[PDB]
């Protein structure tokens, strides 16, 4: 679990773009408010190889 | 003496400061915290070191590339900016990666 990607994001990279942006993702019907729930989802997922 | 870029500038996000130390330039991207008015009195994820007057710049940033370019002049007029040509020549070209929306200049 030391390996990690983005699942979702508000818009696609320019060229060699980078965010470490941690800030929960808004995945539908519930606006955030800086805390997770139904539709509203951490933005990184790990892979675990 | 310096300036600042970045998306919220300060604070959640990290932001790019440029200051001159009167000796060198010191270059340093982070997640920077400041004052709503900073001032020179007397995670570094890049990190870099190198009237009277008219100092002229130009900033610009391109696939994770910021471009530096300047010229500095002796001037005639005191009021501002003296109607005539000179162009500006390049400083630097670096790899900073973010993103950019806001800037301030420091004194
Ligand atoms: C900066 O350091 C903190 C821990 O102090 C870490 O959580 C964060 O991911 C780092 N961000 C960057 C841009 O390196």
């Amino acid at each position: 679990y030391n390996y990690l990607f983005r699942l979702f994001r508000k818009s696609n990279l320019k060229p060699f773009e980078r965010d470490i942006s941690t800030e929960i993702y808004q995945a539908g019907s519930t606006p955030c408010n800086g805390v997770e729930g139904f539709n509203c989802y951490f933005p990184l997922q790990s892979y675990g190889f | 003496r310096g300036w600042i870029f970045g998306t919220t500038l300060d604070s959640k996000t990290q932001s790019l400061l440029i200051v001159n130390n009167a000796t060198n330039v010191v270059i340093k991207v982070c997640e920077f915290q400041f004052c709503n008015d900073p001032f020179l009195g007397v995670n570094c994820t890049f990190e870099y070191v190198s009237f009277k007057n008219l100092r002229e710049f130009v900033f610009k940033n391109i696939d994770g590339y910021f471009k530096i370019y300047s010229k500095h002049t002796p001037i005639n007029l005191v009021r501002d900016l003296p109607q005539g040509f000179s162009a500006l020549e390049p400083l630097v070209d670096l790899p900073i990666g973010i993103n950019i929306t806001r800037f301030q200049t420091l004194l």
